[PDB]
RNA sequence: UAUCCGGUAAAGCGAAUGAUUAGAGGUCUUGGGGCCGAAACGAUCUCAACCUAUUCUCAAACUUUAAAUGGGUAAGAAGCC
RNA sequence: GAAACCUCCCGUGGAGCAGAAGGGCAAAAGCUCGCUUGAUCUUGAUUUUCAGUACGAAUACAGACCGUGAAAGCGGGGCCU
RNA sequence: GUCUACGGCCAUACCACCCUGAACGCGCCCGAUCUCGUCUGAUCUCGGAAGCUAAGCAGGGUCGGGCCUGGUUAGUACUUGGAUGGGAGACCGCCUGGGAAUACCGGGUGCUGUAGGCUU
């Protein structure tokens, strides 16, 4: 009998890191476009690795942070395509998942040779009502003890919610 | 090669530390500050012989070693390879300097000679423990260790167990009390006031 | 694990920031800038209406700073706005207006400035300031401490000001931020500015409810369909509120008395009692395990 | 030879004390030096702007000017042979007021009310302070126990 | 007699910075070498760095502390009301 | 993959602030944007080196003409040396 | 008793976990038509008032860390002035006045200004 502790998704947040720049990064920045339903944004490296092939402020990955009801929908999809399955190693301590697509075209996307197969990556912030508290401007604090997400708590949501297994190993 | 130990005795300069600043200074020659059973536990070594310090002098490298040595030997040969455990309580940081000649008086700051400990007044010097059998022998080898120092320095036998900071006559009350609870060579001295958690570890 | 970032080393040498810059309140690099005089100005003061929204309130406050702590010559809070007319809607644009308003007319009430400065009467919503009059008492003036508030366009702190500039303190301001003033243009309307000080945009989104869905509207306003306050009755609510604001405006307080003096709190437990707590402890301790 | 430069030795001089960095807390802003007012100059890291030289840090001194936000200050300075009195031009922040005058405030007024009254009465007071005379004749009763005896401690040596 | 200024002596390093000894404890990390292992955070040691309490010993160009001696002001008619 | 991008937590500053080092700095003095030319015109006063001359460097004002900000303000080069 | 708004001094006010909070507040909270701003109504801005003290917030708790303040350390370390004092030196003792700092052990754990609530 819990009145607001009603462990819900915060954010879902999803990120194609091609590492290229210029057209790959472009065509890719479309596949999250029809996917979450908004433009992207396309993130820049810290800096140059010669290993990689990559440069200082040169644009890498493409990503985007949904909210709301569609990213319940977007959430479910990727799980659909995981087929429901998580492990323990998938959740971190703070109380939030994710897991990996290799495919977009899984979740439900049409391929085309050129805007080929990206395979993307699904993270979920969990939270709770009053979690703002920490972000906003004024009068911010932190979100308690007992009110925090336990790495425990964030996986029974998902074997409730979901209906995961949560394989061990 | 280095110089006599006479020229560089008295406490003269501040003390220049390998640092930042003083650098390219050639290595201690002592290394090994301590040695004999040092893996032993409080209760097994209280004895604390101690040679103190009565000059306000620098004390070489070279010759805390050779005085380490010279303890050691005599405290094996004595009682026994694991009888004992000896500590220098006197590390060279204090860098020496040296203008050499081959220009005359003109620039003459030196290089890094050597390194050296600056040893106050009543300071410990060199420390034994091992058992209330072998007071004699540790007294001797502190006495065969003063030789190898420059100025003058008392033997003594300190009123504390072992290589703790607490009296003696009291210690072994203490760990009944538990004020004290064995820890290596030394001892951890709980006292009232940390959570009850901690207390209730002991006494369980 | 991990080395402990919290030792005893970082607590030694940890140094708290302020109170209320704990509390997350007080922008001590503004306030600064806000609140100190000119040395050569010496005792004069330098009076600040601040103007702070709550969650459920506007409050509107006149203040000066001394050492010992600002002091506050004048208040109106949105609270008090049922007496004048305003039945709901107390954080809207508005409401803020009526607010700054009433904080100007019971401050001039206190210096006896009432009858000279009335200040703006028909509400046109244009660039309005006071001209001090000469062989009279001068026009107060004070500054807009806006807080910790994201000072855009529309900001309802810019809602109060407005109302005190035409309740008449000369408080200097631009019109670059009412809400009305065109980003990608340069000019202000001031008919878009009345409106949101009539509760227009308001009236608009209740008509624009009703028209689509009869359950939004009646979830979206339920308190302005109790007291019964309408779309078209809007406008004239708050016309009539400012009226009676401008024609009596003094704060009267309620004679608070009759209290029993019971503690709700709990009080601070004694060093003997705290002394025997761990003793009491110690012992249930010890007679515990004297068993198992 | 040593470095002319201004802020040569102010390494612990002008630097804020342990846990006292960061806002300089409002009220030394707002308080206010009129002319003629007794200040004592002690510099501050955070504030740079009308920073004193730091000779003048320690140093006590008279307003004569006030500025928007500085105060005019003349303080004397000993040069080898010869004080000068010089009037510099530091800003609030490193200006303090000088305690050393309201003690003598607090006793002109205290003489004040001491001359107002005893006038009507007769009886002339002491206005003038006395340094601490010897300590007059007085019994010391030792209340039934004796006195204690102190041996000095036989040495040993603990180290 | 009031009142400011100070960062030297000393002291400190279970407080920062840097130095530095020892054992307790710790698969934190991970390793490189082993011994018993096909291999296994399996068992057993080990030495690397890191960490949890302790512990030895230091600083002109480090310091939480912090003297003595010391430098300002002030102690009235150019003041009070 | 020890290193790419994303996300949550801790984080008294252990980063950064052109350069030596010292000081200073966290809803900044750091980073990122928006608008800018106060690095403009003009009197004296003062500080620092000092002989208490210059130079340079700086501090407080004052008068202009601007910038920016809702505003209080800040800004006549570079946080200070 | 206690809160809110603006505060002063800035840990006796910080951190950690635990418990309790009547009324009024303060919040979380529900929405995006308009103002405003985001990749994202998360933040920011704006319009609300169905829920709830879970969290923030307050008050308390902990042989809690930390900080604050006493003791001890110690008349010890240091030190002004003195001697045709000692001592081969290094250094030390006396006279004359001044006098600290850890470890260790106690106690304390925000005070308060202006304006306005609530407990009628
Ligand atoms: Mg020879
Ligand atoms: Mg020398
Ligand atoms: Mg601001
Ligand atoms: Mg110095
Ligand atoms: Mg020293
Ligand atoms: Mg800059
Ligand atoms: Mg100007
Ligand atoms: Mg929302
Ligand atoms: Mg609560
Ligand atoms: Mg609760
Ligand atoms: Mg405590």
């Amino acid at each position: 009998e819990n009145p607001m502790r009603e462990l819900r998704i915060r954010k879902l947040c999803l990120n194609i890191c091609v590492g290229e720049s210029g057209d790959r990064l472009t065509r890719a920045a479309k596949v999250l476009e029809q996917l979450t339903g908004q433009t992207p944004v396309f993130s820049k490296a810290r800096y140059t690795v010669r290993s990689f092939g990559i440069r200082r402020n040169e644009k890498i990955a493409v990503h985007c942070t949904v909210r709301g009801a569609k990213a319940e929908e977007i959430l479910e999809k990727g799980l659909k395509v995981r087929e429901y399955e998580l492990r323990k190693n998938n959740f971190s301590d703070t109380g939030n998942f994710g897991f990996g697509i290799q495919e977009h075209i899984d979740l439900g996307i049409k391929y085309d040779p050129s805007i080929g197969i990206y395979g993307l990556d699904f993270y979920v912030v969990l939270g709770r009502p009053g979690f703002s508290i920490a972000d906003k401007k004024r009068r911010t604090g932190c979100i308690g003890a007992k009110h925090r997400i336990s790495k425990e708590e964030a996986m029974r949501w998902f074997q409730q919610k979901y209906d995961g297994i949560i394989l061990p190993g | 090669g280095r110089r006599p130990a006479r020229c560089y005795r008295y406490c003269k300069n501040k003390p220049y530390p390998k640092s930042r600043f003083c650098r390219g200074v050639p290595d201690a020659k002592i290394r090994i500050f301590d040695l004999g059973r040092k893996k032993a536990k409080v209760d097994e070594f209280p004895l604390c012989g101690h040679m103190v310090s009565d000059e306000y002098e620098q004390l070489s490298s070279e010759a805390l070693e050779a005085a380490r040595i010279c303890a050691n030997k005599y405290m094996v040969k004595s009682c026994g390879k694991d009888g004992f455990h000896i500590r220098v309580r006197l590390h060279p940081f204090h860098v020496i300097r040296i203008n050499k000649m081959l220009t005359g008086m003109r620039g003459a700051f030196g290089k890094p000679q050597g390194t050296v400990a600056r040893v106050h007044i009543g300071q410990v010097i060199m420390s034994i423990r091992t058992k209330l059998q072998n007071k004699e022998h540790v007294v001797e080898a502190l006495r065969r260790a003063k030789f190898k120092f420059p100025g003058r320095q008392k033997i003594h036998i300190s009123k504390k167990w072992g290589f703790t900071k607490f009296n003696a006559d009291e210690f072994e009350d203490m760990v009944a009390e538990k004020r004290l609870i064995p820890d290596g060579c030394g001892v951890k001295y709980i006292p009232n006031r940390g959570p009850l958690d901690k207390w209730r570890a002991l006494h369980s | 694990f991990v080395k402990v970032v919290k030792n005893k080393a970082y607590f030694k040498r940890y140094q708290v920031k302020f109170r209320r810059r704990r509390e997350g309140k007080t922008d001590y690099y503004a306030r600064k800038r806000l609140v100190i005089q000119d040395k050569n100005k010496y005792n004069t003061p330098k009076y600040r209406m601040i103007v702070r929204v709550t969650n459920r309130d506007i409050i509107c406050q006149i203040a000066y700073a001394r050492i010992e702590g600002d002091m506050i010559v004048c208040a109106a809070y949105a609270h008090e706005l049922p007496k004048y007319g305003v039945k709901v809607g107390l954080t809207n644009y508005a409401a803020a207006y009526c607010t700054g308003l009433l904080l100007a007319r019971r401050l001039l009430n206190r210096f006896g400035m009432d009858k000279i400065y009335e200040g703006q009467v028909e509400v046109t919503g244009d660039e309005y300031n006071v001209e001090s009059i000469d062989g009279q008492p001068g026009a107060f003036t004070c500054y807009l401490d806006a807080g910790l508030a994201r000072t855009t366009t529309g900001n309802k702190v810019f809602g109060a000001l407005k109302g005190a500039v035409d309740g008449g303190l000369s408080i200097p301001h631009s019109t670059k931020r009412f809400p009305g003033y065109d980003s990608e243009s340069k000019e202000f309307n001031a008919e878009v500015h009345r409106k949101h000080i009539m509760g227009q945009n308001v009236a608009d989104y209740m008509r624009y409810l009703m028209e689509e869905d009869e359950d939004a509207y009646k979830k979206q306003f339920s308190q302005y369909i109790k007291n019964n306050v309408t779309p078209d009755m809007m406008e004239e609510m708050y016309k009539k509120a400012h009226a009676a604001i401008r024609e009596n405006p003094v704060y009267e307080k309620k004679p608070k008395r009759e209290v029993k003096k019971k503690r709700w709190n709990r009080p601070k437990m004694s060093l003997a009692q705290k002394k025997d707590r761990v003793a009491q402890k110690k012992a249930s301790f010890l007679r515990a395990q004297e068993r198992a | 030879t040593n470095t002319k430069g201004k802020r040569r030795g102010t390494r612990y001089m002008f630097s804020r004390p342990f846990r006292k960095h960061g806002v300089v807390p409002l009220a030394t802003y707002m308080r206010i030096y009129k002319k003629g007012d007794i200040v004592d100059i002690k510099g501050m890291g955070t504030v740079q702007k009308g920073m004193p030289h730091k000779c003048y840090h320690g140093k006590t001194g008279r307003v004569y000017n006030v500025t928007q936000h500085a105060v005019g200050i003349v303080v004397n300075k000993q040069v080898k042979g010869k004080i000068l009195a010089k009037r510099i031009n530091v800003r609030i922040e490193h200006i303090k007021h000088s305690k050393s005058r309201d003690s003598f405030l607090k006793r002109v007024k205290e003489n004040d009310q001491k001359k107002k009254e005893a006038k009507e009465k007769g009886t002339w007071v002491q206005l003038k302070r006395q340094p601490a005379p010897p300590r007059e004749a007085h019994f010391v009763r030792t209340n039934g126990k004796e006195p204690e005896l102190l041996e000095p401690i036989p040495y040993e040596f603990m180290a």
